[PDB]
This record gives structure tokens, C-alpha cells and sequence, in this order.
């Protein structure tokens, strides 16, 4: 029962403390392709790259680089692919990543506006009769139907391979209620949310990696993998007390720089994971109580 | 346009 830790951590009060040593420890490995000046225009910031030996390639003879990451959590046997939010010359190279690595889910944490801030651009069609159409990379992008909610929206898109005119269907989960630097409403709030993505089978091995982003790809989505992989283990180990959260997020670290962007960020990673756990541990009806404890109508 |  890793409440122990957590308690300890509230009434010690060092979660400060604890979160300033995991950047100590945090890996560090050249993000030289990230830094070349053709790929300037392509970060949203200038202090988030990708590491060169986990960054997704397009498939381009010109230029190959995006702002995204392979995670691959070996043990807990998933793949994630964490990016900044799109850029308004990114959108294309986007999609095309969508499109090569077959994710079949994009999970979006930010708004588009974010206390005045532009943290994204309008990547995906609004509105059923105006589709996108990316033409630097050949791909068309169209509004199917769209599920709103109370703090979440599922849309459902259909992504055309101009070129082949094959096409897919994506999933796109886009929580509207987490804050920049901030955390969820509540656990459930975000278990809610989860479990939503986890129960679309976005997350499946037999697809590509499900593609998270907000602004930068760290904070928010950092928060969102580390929650989602710990109940991983949690389940394959079959034994909530053996996970480790502070090794876990260092294991994910290897991957992308600045993963959990706030210690309370990572207090609220514990909090999830410790209440996810009832689900694991066989009380499957939490799940139901989650949905109604987040308001998810309105 | 810095992150931190």
C-alpha cells in the first residue's frame, strides 16, 4: 500500500523536495537534429527537443524532423508518441505522423487559447462541411460526428491518403478543462477521461502508438503516461504495492525531456494512480463511479 | 518563448 509513501510526502510536505531531485536525476541526451536552424521554425519552444535516439522520422527525403517522441515503455508493453501541440506550418507534418506510425487515437490535454497565450493551432476541422486539406504532406482531414461533454470532447475524424485515397478513422480525446502547469478538477475527473481513451481501443497494441500532446508535450502529457503506464505495471506485475511512481517517471524521461512539468503535478500523478488502483485490485464498479462523480454531463 |  504505497499510500504510506504519500501521506509520509503531505505531512512531510517535501513533494517540492521530491520532484526537484527526479530533474536532477532525469536523463540528458544530445537533441542535435532538433537544434539544426532549418528545424527552428518547427519547436514551439526552445528549450523542449526530442532526443535524436527516440524522435519520430517522417518519412520525407527533404526534411524528416517533428517535435515528437517515441516513448516505449517495454515492460508495461505500451507505446506512446508525445508532441508538442502543432504549429501552424506543423499541421501537415502532424497528420503525416499520424498517418505513418497508424495511431488510431490523439489525445489533446491544452486549448487552443490558454490565458490569452496561443498554444496551438486549429489542426482539425471544426466543422463537418469544412475538411482540412494539408497539401506539403497529401492528406485531407474531415469532421464525422463529435461527442461533447461537460470538461471532454471525443471526435470522431476520418484522415484520407490522398495519394493511395485509402483512409482511417482517428479518435480524438480532447480534455478542455486541464489547466497549463495545472492539474484536474479531481481524480475522477481524469480516470474518467482514462478510461474513456483505454475502453475506445485507441490504445491497443495492434495499432500504432496513440499520439498525446498540449503545449510543449511534457507537462500535461506527462501526466497523462505516467498514470496511464503505472496502472499498466500495477496489473501486469499483479501487485499494486511493487510500483515505484518516481521510477517509472525516470524510465519515461529516457525518452522525452521534462516529463511532469510541477511537483503538484506529480502529487496528483500519485492520487491517480492510487485511486486507479481500485479498479485493478477487482473493483470494477469504480469505474461507474468515476462517471458520475466527474459531472461528465452538463 | 522559453517553456521555463
Amino acid at each position: 500500500e504505497m499510500e504510506k509513501e504519500f501521506e509520509q510526502i503531505d505531512k512531510s510536505g517535501s513533494w517540492a523536495a521530491i520532484y526537484e531531485d527526479i530533474r536532477h536525476e532525469a536523463s540528458d541526451f544530445p537533441c542535435r537534429v532538433a537544434k539544426l536552424p532549418k528545424n527552428k521554425n518547427r519547436n514551439r519552444y526552445r528549450d523542449v527537443s526530442p532526443f535524436d535516439h527516440s524522435r519520430i522520422k517522417l518519412h520525407q527525403e527533404d526534411n524528416d524532423y517533428i517535435n515528437a517522441s517515441l516513448i516505449k515503455m517495454e515492460e508495461a508493453q505500451r507505446s506512446y508518441i508525445l508532441t508538442q501541440g502543432p504549429l501552424p506550418n506543423t499541421c501537415g507534418h502532424f497528420w503525416e505522423m499520424v498517418w505513418e506510425q497508424k495511431s488510431r487515437g490523439v489525445v489533446m490535454l491544452n486549448r487552443v487559447m490558454e490565458k490569452g497565450s496561443l498554444k496551438c493551432a486549429q489542426y482539425w476541422p471544426q466543422k463537418e462541411e469544412k475538411e482540412m486539406i494539408f497539401e506539403d504532406t497529401n492528406l485531407k482531414l474531415t469532421l464525422i460526428s463529435e461527442d461533447i461533454k461537460s470538461y471532454y470532447t471525443v471526435r470522431q475524424l476520418e484522415l484520407e491518403n490522398l495519394t493511395t485515397q485509402e483512409t482511417r478513422e482517428i479518435l480524438h480525446f480532447h480534455y478542455t478543462t486541464w489547466p497549463a502547469f495545472g492539474v484536474p478538477e479531481s481524480p475522477a475527473s481524469f480516470l474518467n477521461f482514462l478510461f474513456k481513451v483505454r475502453e475506445s481501443g485507441s490504445l491497443s497494441p495492434e495499432h500504432g502508438p496513440v499520439v498525446v500532446h498540449c503545449s510543449a508535450g511534457i507537462g500535461r502529457s506527462g501526466t497523462f503516461c505516467l498514470a496511464d503506464t503505472c496502472l499498466l505495471l500495477m496489473d501486469k506485475r499483479k501487485d499494486p504495492s511493487s510500483v515505484d511512481i518516481k521510477k517509472v517517471l525516470l524510465e519515461m524521461r529516457k525518452f522525452r525531456m521534462g516529463l511532469i512539468a510541477t511537483a503538484d503535478q506529480l502529487r496528483f500523478s500519485y492520487l491517480a494512480v492510487i485511486e486507479g488502483a481500485k479498479f485493478i485490485m477487482g473493483d470494477s464498479s469504480v469505474q461507474d463511479q468515476w462517471k458520475e462523480l466527474s459531472h461528465e454531463d452538463l | 518563448d522559453y517553456y521555463v
